[PDB]
């Protein structure tokens, strides 16, 4: 017969991190294999097909995390804009918009998040460094065959994606994610949320101070959050490490002889006369062609998972951030409120909002009242009893209302339910129609 | 056609030297080369105006085969992610 | 073989703290503190979920229960009549133990050697071509490891997919109440229940 | 003009099946490939980092 | 869009007119204190 419901709630803010796309590698086949050399590149050729299969996965990948990153981030048909007043009920959004005053546009929290990751790769144009450094210090420097490409959307332009997903869902809801944007007011919004979590909208309005006070104070909280944690981009830092490994393995496995005189192609051509520099450099070609497909499968396989996580990002942006979902965990622990997305280095991370009970009481309760020989049960919460009086409440917010005709619906006698207790169920109509006349 | 990786003034410098391996050339006058992120562009004017991407080159930057002023050519321009509209929104 | 990190009584422990939180909280314990509710009352909110009104509960209340305990019952008699059922499990264990025996069975191989014993190599031939034949060999186990290797690496992310379906799973069938068609079994869902199995 | 309506239920209890995890191998490779042998963990050294 | 009488049936009370920041006054139709005056006269 208990039943503990909340009579307090906190706002809560938490951190979601998702990889979307991995950097786009290239690898010069003649270059890794036979580099500068035509006898070594006419050996090769002697395996047919090999390189062009190698091509075209590489450049399959490349494409692949192009469509992630697009899939991901360009979900929203027009680019939206905040008002320039910047007022939403109370709400302190300056931590998660763009800060107009520094370069490339970005949030507090994106230019803290583009800070805590280190790129290895960076890809851009590099021929131009050439010498008079320490060293050359790669991963291949180039000068191995292997690049990085670009990404085709730039990070300011993954930013002005971000911000007019921000824009969309601040000033039009989850409308805009359905067809066109149309104008909330905040409060109205979040009041809509609040009934999306069976909380009704005067618990909102009654307590929007608070509300807004615990969204800013969770907000700044996550700021802090990632600014001491060195190690809260985890996945993000994984992935880079992941490719950066891969390469240098690539990369070493040059100086390797695998059964040859010397690892030095031109140390085998200098000192052999063409019938056994033949044999050296095949077995040179047999390791660097296990090297590449070892490289390939490994690209390949780490490809899939990076789809995997753009897929199910892509979905939590379709379902946290343009809408309002239902699934428990989906979009942050709590029932799910909102969510705000930010960019990241080669991912996105995403802000949940959520409504979490708070400082809960146990009151007793009952499946139905009997009142003049009948079962009354609740059209929408529960009954509790403060130990004196019975009352209808929410279930997740405690709200006591006198138990009525106008709130209850009667179905069948007080004998078939089990639980049923003795309570006075009253009747607006009757009491001011008896008061009518008499 | 893009060369990656490399400065628009080696490649010019090799083309006048004689010494890169394709033998084939792209004719080049002013206006006809652009310094990409992704490597040096020959052979697509710049525009200033933005449009959807079509022909991805990479870091933003997209071409198309567009004709211009009074007459068609390739053109590469920066990536337009879709049109402005600005919410109305009020208390 | 490397032990798992949590051990079976661990993943038991976990399961029955689902299920205590799932019976006396239901849905509540998945998204703040666990908050006790009358089971049959858990039940009626569950069937206003499903569009069924909370007098059908109450009302036959005793016929919801005793169809209850007949389809456990069920479940019990299902599960050890019938090997197959858990054969995604079992595969699972069957294929690992098929990819270390072939492993083993590649050391036998000669891929082109005299022999597959290196002690013979050595012993038989002098180091020049002994050290060819050595290093067919080792070319032979390395093309093994390889594939080998690439195989788990397969399986890996299979098993990876389907662990992030389970959880998936557990957090909206478990924690929680879907109103994803089929997702959490067919007809409309009222709740489940986690099992602890091995592998899965 | 025709509605089709339960006039009964039956609660069904169905039972899925998902493997979590597989068993965790760990591979000496110097070992598999050159068990106790001199000779041929000094030729497997000339293969790098595989 | 579908306009309709704002009325008790519509709306649900709680709390007074002090709390809610932007409320506006505008009048809202009882069903049965109107039925009720056409009972008495
Ligand atoms: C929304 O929230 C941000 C903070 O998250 C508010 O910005 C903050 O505004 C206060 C007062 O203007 C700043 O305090 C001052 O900072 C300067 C820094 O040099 C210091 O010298 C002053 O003595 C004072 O401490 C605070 O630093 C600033 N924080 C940031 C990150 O900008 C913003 O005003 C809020 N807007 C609304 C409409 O609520
Ligand atoms: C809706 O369907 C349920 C069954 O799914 C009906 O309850 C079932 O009613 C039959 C006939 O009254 C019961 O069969 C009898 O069971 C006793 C058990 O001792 C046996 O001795 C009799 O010979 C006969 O087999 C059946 O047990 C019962 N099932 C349950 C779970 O209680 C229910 O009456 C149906 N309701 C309507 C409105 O049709
Ligand atoms: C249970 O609730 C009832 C009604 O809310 C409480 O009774 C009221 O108490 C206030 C003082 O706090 C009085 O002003 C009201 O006139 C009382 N109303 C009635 C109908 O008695 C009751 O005290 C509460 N009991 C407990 C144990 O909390
Ligand atoms: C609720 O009130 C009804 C009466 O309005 C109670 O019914 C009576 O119960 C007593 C025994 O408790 C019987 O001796 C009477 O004959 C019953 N009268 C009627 C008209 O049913 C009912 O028991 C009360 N329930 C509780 C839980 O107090
Ligand atoms: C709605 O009506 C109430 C009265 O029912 C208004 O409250 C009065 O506002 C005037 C403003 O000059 C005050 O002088 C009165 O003392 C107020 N009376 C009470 C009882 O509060 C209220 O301002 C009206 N609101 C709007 C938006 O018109
Ligand atoms: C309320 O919960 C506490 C938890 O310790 C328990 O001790 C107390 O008896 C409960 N009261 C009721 C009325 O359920
Ligand atoms: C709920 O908790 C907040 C915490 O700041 C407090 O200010 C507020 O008064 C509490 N409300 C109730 C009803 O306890
Ligand atoms: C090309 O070289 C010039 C030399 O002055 C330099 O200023 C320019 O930044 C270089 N471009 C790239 C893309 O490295
Ligand atoms: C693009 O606009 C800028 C504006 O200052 C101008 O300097 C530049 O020459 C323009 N580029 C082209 C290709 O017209
Ligand atoms: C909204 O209300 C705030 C209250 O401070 C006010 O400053 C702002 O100008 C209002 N905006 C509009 C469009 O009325």
């Amino acid at each position: 017969n208990s039943i503990a419901i909340p009579t307090n709630f906190t706002i809560s803010v938490t951190t979601e991190i998702l990889p979307v796309s991995m950097t786009k590698t290239s690898v010069d086949c003649t270059m890794y294999i036979c580099g500068d050399s035509t006898e070594c590149s006419n050996l090769l050729l002697q395996y047919g097909s090999f390189c062009t299969q190698l091509k075209r996965a590489l450049t399959g990948i490349a494409v692949e995390q192009d469509k992630n990153t697009q899939e991901v981030f360009a979900q929203v048909k027009q680019i939206y804009k905040t008002p320039p007043i910047k007022y939403f009920g109370g709400f302190n959004f300056s931590q998660i918009l763009p800060d107009p005053s520094k370069p490339s546009k970005r949030s507090p929290i994106e230019d803290l998040l583009f800070n805590k990751v280190t790129l290895a790769d960076a890809g851009f144009i590099k021929q131009y460094g050439d010498c008079l450094g320490d060293i050359a210090a790669r991963c291949a420097q180039k000068f191995n065959g292997l690049t990085v490409l670009p990404p085709l959307l730039t990070d300011e332009m993954i930013a002005q994606y971000t911000s007019a997903l921000l824009a969309g869902t601040i000033t039009s809801g989850w409308t805009f994610g359905a067809g066109p944007a149309l104008q909330i007011p905040f409060p109205m919004q979040m009041a809509y949320r609040f009934n999306g979590i069976g909380v009704t909208q005067n618990v909102l309005y009654e307590n929007q101070k608070l509300i807004a006070n615990q969204f800013n104070s969770a907000i700044g909280k996550i700021q802090d959050s990632l600014f001491s944690t060195p190690s809260a981009l985890g996945k993000l830092q994984d992935v880079v490490n992941h490719n950066a490994q891969a390469l240098n393995t690539l990369v070493k496995q040059l100086s390797s002889k695998f059964g040859a005189i010397s690892s030095v192609l031109n140390d085998i051509l200098s000192r052999l006369d063409p019938p056994e520099a033949e044999v050296q450099i095949d077995r040179l070609i047999t390791g660097r062609l296990q090297s590449l497909q070892t490289y390939v499968t490994q690209q390949l396989i780490r490809a899939a998972e990076i789809r995997a996580s753009a897929n199910l990002a892509a979905t939590k942006m379709s379902e946290c951030v343009l809408g309002q979902s239902k699934r428990v965990d989906f979009c942050g622990k709590g029932y799910h409120l909102m969510s705000f997305p930010q960019s990241a280095p080669h991912g996105v991370v995403f802000l949940h909002v959520t409504y979490v009970p708070a400082q809960e009481k146990n009151f007793t309760t009952a499946p139905a009242i009997c009142h003049d020989g009948k079962a009354h049960f609740p059209r929408e919460g529960v009954f509790v009893s403060n130990g004196t009086h019975w009352f209808l409440t929410q279930r997740n917010f405690y709200e006591p209302q006198i138990i009525t005709t106008d709130n209850t619906f009667v179905s069948g006698n007080c004998d078939v339910v089990i639980g049923i207790v003795n309570n006075t169920v009253y009747d607006p109509l009757q009491l001011e129609l008896d008061s009518f006349k008499e | 056609v893009l060369y990656q990786g490399v400065n628009c003034t080696e490649v010019s410098v090799a083309i006048h030297a004689d010494q890169l391996t394709p033998t084939w050339r792209v004719y080049s006058t002013g206006s006809n080369v652009f310094q990409t992120r992704a490597g040096c562009l020959i052979g697509a004017e710049y525009v200033n105006n933005s449009y959807e991407c079509d022909i991805p080159i990479g870091a933003g930057i997209c071409a198309s085969y567009q004709t211009q002023t009074k007459s068609q050519s390739i053109i590469a321009y920066t990536m337009s992610l879709g049109a402005e509209n600005s919410v109305a929104y009020s208390n």
